[PDB]
């Protein structure tokens, strides 16, 4: 129902962007790193990151929310085995927004029952949009945050610093958010010369001693066409006004 | 062959034979299952060697667990303890992860 083109109509106009460089991380627009735990709840942290970016940057407002809400109410998903990033956002519209965590805190794969009434105010959404895949760079730097899809393999589990160099998953399994797009020039040691290098910057719910406190950079192009481990193959963002 | 109900029972085996251990495992949340240091290899090649494979589930959900294959092949006589904790490989063990354990005995 929600159609790209006209909502980025609205919220870009004609202004023209660097496609080099831009980090939400430094423009209000990252909350913190969380962490999923033994559990596969990685649907909810990427869905609520991304409604939970929307406060920070349309409303300057830094709320937590509840993922476990998410994962014990969201009757379209199966909890800590697994779900879907747009299923996600329709039962977020259906249970009438979400709790603070503060009011409804993460136990992982701890049994626990759906209660929709923790707190007297609930944050909500009003709808969200899928981003084309080759829209990815627009999208971030004029919408927000996307929650997307990658396939990971265990190669993710050991990266460090740097720009991802390891293989990909056999298929789709992990949402995260896309938070940012950067480039670092690095001398070619042969030609002597500076070559740029474009990455996209994800946020992970892997908790802050993993990665880059939390976040991985993946290889692009200027363009960011480049999509490696199919990154943004799923991704929508959600809307708040 | 092996699966967690055979959790610490002793299973006797030929030199040569392989043991094919099949663990739940989701490589969404970081964890894994690894010999002590972080490692899909064997303790002593000597003793036994061991193959790895992660298949994943045929659900298209995203943080929907597959399934981790341990192939071990015994290459001495004696009662090999074969020790598995499930981890972030960043984190290593605590107190609390879980563990598999079977031993493998070859006359």
């Amino acid at each position: 129902q929600m159609n790209y083109e006209e909502v980025i109509k609205k919220y870009r106009g004609e202004e023209n962007f660097d496609h080099a460089a831009y980090d939400w991380r430094l423009h209000s627009g990252v909350t913190p790193v969380k962490d999923q735990k033994n559990c596969g709840s990685c649907w909810a942290f990427s869905s609520i990151g991304s409604v939970e970016s929307q406060y920070a940057i349309r409303k300057n407002k830094l709320i937590t929310l509840s993922e476990q809400e998410l994962v014990d109410c969201s009757f379209k998903n199966y909890g800590c085995n697994g779900g879907l990033i747009n299923n996600a956002f329709e039962d977020m519209i259906e249970l009438g927004g979400i709790c603070p965590d503060g009011d409804y805190p993460y136990v992982s794969d701890a049994p626990n029952l759906c209660n929709i009434d923790r707190c007297t105010e609930k944050y909500g959404i009003k709808n969200y949009l899928s981003v084309p895949d080759n829209k990815l760079k627009e999208a971030l730097r004029f919408l927000g945050p996307i929650s997307i899809s990658v396939a990971v393999s265990d190669d993710f589990a050991f990266y460090k610093e740097g720009i991802f160099d390891g293989e990909c998953g056999d298929q789709l399994n992990h949402a995260v958010m896309l938070v940012g797009f950067g480039m670092k020039e690095i001398v070619n040691p042969l030609t002597k010369k500076g070559e740029k290098h474009y990455y996209y910057i994800i946020k992970n719910s892997w908790g802050q001693q993993w990665g880059e406190r939390g976040f991985i950079n993946i290889e692009t192009d200027e363009s960011g066409l480049m999509r490696k481990c199919g990154l943004g193959t799923d991704a929508f963002i959600p809307l708040i006004e | 062959k092996v699966t967690k109900a055979h959790n610490g029972a002793t299973l006797t085996v030929a030199v040569g034979e392989l043991v094919e251990i099949q663990l739940p495992s989701n490589p969404t949340t970081g964890f894994a299952w690894y010999f002590e240091g972080g490692t899909k290899e064997s303790p002593n090649e000597s003793m036994f060697t061991v193959e790895n494979k992660y298949f994943p589930p045929d659900s298209k959900l995203l943080g929907a667990g597959g399934t981790e294959h341990f192939h071990v092949t015994v290459k001495a006589a004696g009662t090999h303890a074969v020790n598995l904790t499930y981890m972030r490989p960043w984190t290593g063990p605590s107190h609390d992860s879980e563990r598999f354990t079977v031993y493998l005995k070859a006359n």
